[PDB]
């Protein structure tokens, strides 16, 4: 679980 | 499916998401509820484990201590969920330690169990049809979930029964690619989870859209105009660094190399790493020799951050300022990527005025530097506006929140509760 | 989420 800003 | 949307092959990239309708900046193209979620550990207490909602005087699980709920509905809908860590978390006590990887992947294998038929989460793509990426898996990155696994056995034998060895790795490969996390208003981490027809949407550097979240429902908003017949993108990563390091930072987490208009032109690389006009004009290897000092110590920091104090936090961040602003100007990334850190730990000890100085030289450099309709951008406006609020800056808080606001209705909706929490905020002081 |  990565997918995102910062 | 989902109207007005269909599920393609897009060359090169495996399965994509099309429009089949016009959308304008602002449109809701489809809402996607969680297939699995957890809350991460440092949100316990202040928000509720099952639909995510932050307030005061959540109630305690009894048995636990340790996961929060608005009441005994929301406390009942999560304990099929919750009951593979209750009693673990009292029994292991200190030493229950799964990472947050390992405790999304047994929500995941206890909803498989539990609802082993398509879910309304999996209109266009399934949990099992998701890319694993096995065959480009290297030693290092198997080993890890390899000990992912052990982990996930350690923790939670009692209460999950295990495919073979072989189907567990595939499904820590999967999650790895299409798991998502959740972030609160201010971009801070509120949790992991699994959005399976999110994850159908490809990578781009200017996305079209921007997904956001209304508690543990995944929305998806366009931020560009979109065309019948073009591909729908999101952004996988922060998109504030120059093109090799977004590249690399994609072909080690997703295995592929971007080639959208910003990577193919690398048009905002120059002004991403903005060198000082000194009378001697530094040289390409002092550049590259900054760079890399700058990689370093943000690989550095990111370790020390488990364990150093607070003041010797903010020490390694003055000093690695000091250091590149002999070669880099303030606008340059990896200078603002030192500030925001600081800027965290002023936050976490309750400094509002080290924080407000560091927030105020970020804000103008972040504008330019992100997409128009970023929401690192909106939630900078928002540190600044309640630290000013905080610090009796009326004036200047009332206009900080204001362009925050203006941001969040087009990424997250004019009725999004957080846009209603945030004009109470401007009527309060 | 800040603790102000
Ligand atoms: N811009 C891009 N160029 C090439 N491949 C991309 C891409 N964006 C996403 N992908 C692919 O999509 C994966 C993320 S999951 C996205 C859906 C995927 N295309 C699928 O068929 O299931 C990435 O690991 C990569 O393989
Ligand atoms: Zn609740
Ligand atoms: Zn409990
Ligand atoms: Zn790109």
């Amino acid at each position: 679980t990565l997918k995102g800003g910062a | 499916g989902l109207g007005g949307l269909e599920r393609f092959c897009s060359p090169g990239k495996g399965r994509g998401l099309r429009a089949l309708q016009p959308f304008q900046v602002g449109d809701l193209l489809f809402s996607c509820p969680a297939y699995a979620y957890v809350l991460t550990v440092n949100e316990r207490g202040n928000h509720c484990e099952y639909c995510f909602t932050r307030k005061e005087g959540l109630s305690k699980c009894g048995r636990c201590k340790q996961a929060f709920y608005c009441n005994v509905e929301c406390q009942k809908e999560d304990w099929p969920m919750h009951k593979l860590e209750c009693s673990p978390m009292v029994v292991f006590g200190e030493n229950w330690n799964p990472s947050e990887t390992v405790r999304l992947t047994a929500r995941i294998l206890a909803k498989q169990k539990i609802h082993p038929e398509r879910t309304p989460s999996e209109k266009l793509l399934a949990v099992k049809e998701f890319e694993s990426h096995l065959d480009k898996l290297d030693n290092e990155k198997k080993d890890l979930i390899q000990s992912d696994i052990a982990a996930l056995h350690h923790f939670y034998s009692k209460h999950l029964e295990f495919p073979d060895n072989d189907s567990l790795v595939v499904l820590f490969a999967q999650v790895n690619c299409n798991g998502f996390t959740i972030e609160d208003e201010e971009l801070s981490h509120l949790g992991s989870a699994i959005f399976p027809d999110v994850a159908l949407m490809n990578h781009s550097c200017c996305p079209n859209v921007i997904v956001t979240y209304k508690g543990t429902l995944a929305e998806v908003r366009a931020v560009q105009e979109i065309k019948p017949g073009e591909e729908v993108f999101t952004s996988y990563i922060d998109l504030l660094y120059p093109t090799e390091d977004r590249n690399d930072r994609l072909r080690d987490s997703y295995f592929f190399t971007c080639e959208c208009q910003e990577c193919t032109t690398k048009d905002k690389d120059k002004a991403k790493v903005e060198i000082r006009k000194l009378s001697d004009p530094p040289k390409a290897e002092a550049i590259r020799d900054m760079v890399r000092y700058a990689r370093n110590v943000i690989e550095e920091f990111r370790r020390a951050k488990h364990y150093k104090s607070p003041s010797e936090l903010l020490e390694i961040c003055e000093l690695s300022q000091e250091k590149m602003s002999s070669v880099f100007e303030d606008s340059n990334v990896y200078m603002l990527h030192m500030m925001y850190q600081a800027m965290g730990v002023c936050l976490y000890m309750q400094d509002w005025e080290g924080a407000l100085q560091y927030g105020q030289k970020i804000i103008k450099p972040y504008s330019k530097h992100y997409p128009l309709y970023s929401l690192n951008v909106a939630s900078m406006w928002l540190k600044l506006g309640r630290l000013y609020m905080g610090l009796e800056h009326k004036a200047a808080g009332e206009k900080a929140l204001k362009k925050a606001i203006a941001i969040m209705e087009v990424a997250h909706g004019k009725d999004h509760p957080y846009i209603s929490e945030i004009k109470q905020e401007i009527e309060s002081h």
